[PDB]
């Protein structure tokens, strides 16, 4: 399920699409799956 | 051959700079072809009309 979910999400964000992450600041910056996949397809 | 961003230094055996230069070459390659090309085709007879 969660894998199906990630896979939705890459897919997505993969094309040139502006892609807009948020991020709680409770969570450290490199823990956030949002700013860490925007980083992943966005180098 | 395709390549990512996830390392900016080295993308395969050639350093980022000169990668660079090699795309601005490449560049300068094809264009100049295409404009000596374009001269001999703007001085052929085909054009004297």
């Amino acid at each position: 399920l969660k894998r199906k979910i990630t896979e939705l999400c890459d897919k997505y964000i993969r094309g040139p699409n502006i892609i807009l992450a948020i991020s709680a600041a409770d969570t450290d910056l490199a823990n956030s799956t949002a700013l860490q996949a925007s980083r992943r397809v966005d180098p | 051959i395709i390549v990512e961003g996830d390392h900016p230094s080295g993308a395969g055996g050639f350093s980022a700079a000169l990668l660079a230069r090699g795309r601005e070459a490449v560049f300068l390659r094809d264009r100049a072809d295409i404009l000596s090309l374009r001269i001999q085709a703007a001085k052929s007879r085909q054009c004297k009309t």
